[PDB]
């Protein structure tokens, strides 16, 4: 759940909307 | 009974020692112990006994570094105790939070991601370990991190290498960053706010 954020985020790149992307 | 307290005193008042010798109704080790027992927030206490009649009595209390999760308190070396908040809220102290086993734990991340983050002059106002041994910080400006359970050190330098570009966006466009979040791979996302 909070898990599933994790993996949203890291497995797919996903974001909430409203949120700037960055990558390094 | 008459009473003389030695040792840096900052939690435990004089009635405190008194209420725990009245409590009993004497002999040295009953009183040492007592006082153990009823004063959380003592780490050593020797009760020498001297006369006329007179107790002498060394104190030597813990020192917090933090408060832990809310109404506790933890100290440098990892103990845990508790000061009734009284005495404790005129204090700022940095805010720990972990599962009820791991102090030691969080204190150890806590250090190494404070001192990363000091020699660029990030201060940690919260640190927080889940059961999961996830990690959410928070910085004296109240931007939270969210660093996840992976390599922490790795993303927490993604922040610092990362931070310049996002001061320079809040300010363009009028907004404060709210949270940067490191659950990637190489990348970092960013909530905003508006400006207080």
């Amino acid at each position: 759940q909070e898990a599933l954020e994790e993996r949203a985020r890291n497995e797919l790149s996903l974001t909430r909307p409203g949120e700037t992307f960055y990558r390094l | 009974s008459k009473l003389v307290l030695t040792g840096e005193r900052h939690y435990t008042r004089n009635d405190d020692i008194r209420q725990s010798i009245l409590a009993l109704g004497q002999d040295v080790n009953i009183i040492q112990t007592q006082i153990e027992q009823r004063l959380p927030w003592i780490k050593q206490v020797s009760v020498r006994k001297q006369w006329p009649d007179e107790l002498k009595i060394h104190l030597v209390e813990y020192v917090p570094i933090a408060r832990w999760n809310d109404q506790h308190m933890v100290d440098a070396e990892g103990n845990t105790f508790s000061v009734p908040p009284e005495r404790t809220s005129k204090q700022v102290l940095p805010m720990l939070y972990g599962p009820e086993g791991s102090a030691n734990e969080v204190l150890q991340g806590y250090r190494e991601m404070g001192q990363m983050l000091a020699k660029d002059r990030f201060t940690l106002k919260e640190a927080a370990m889940t059961a999961r041994r996830s990690w959410q910080l928070t910085l004296n400006n109240d931007i939270k991190l969210n660093l996840g359970r992976g390599d922490t050190m790795k993303r927490l330098a993604r922040f610092v290498e990362l931070y310049p570009v996002l001061q320079q966006q809040a300010q363009t466009d009028g907004k404060r960053i709210s949270y940067v979040d490191l659950r990637y791979d190489s990348g970092a996302a960013v909530g905003w706010a508006p400006l207080p």
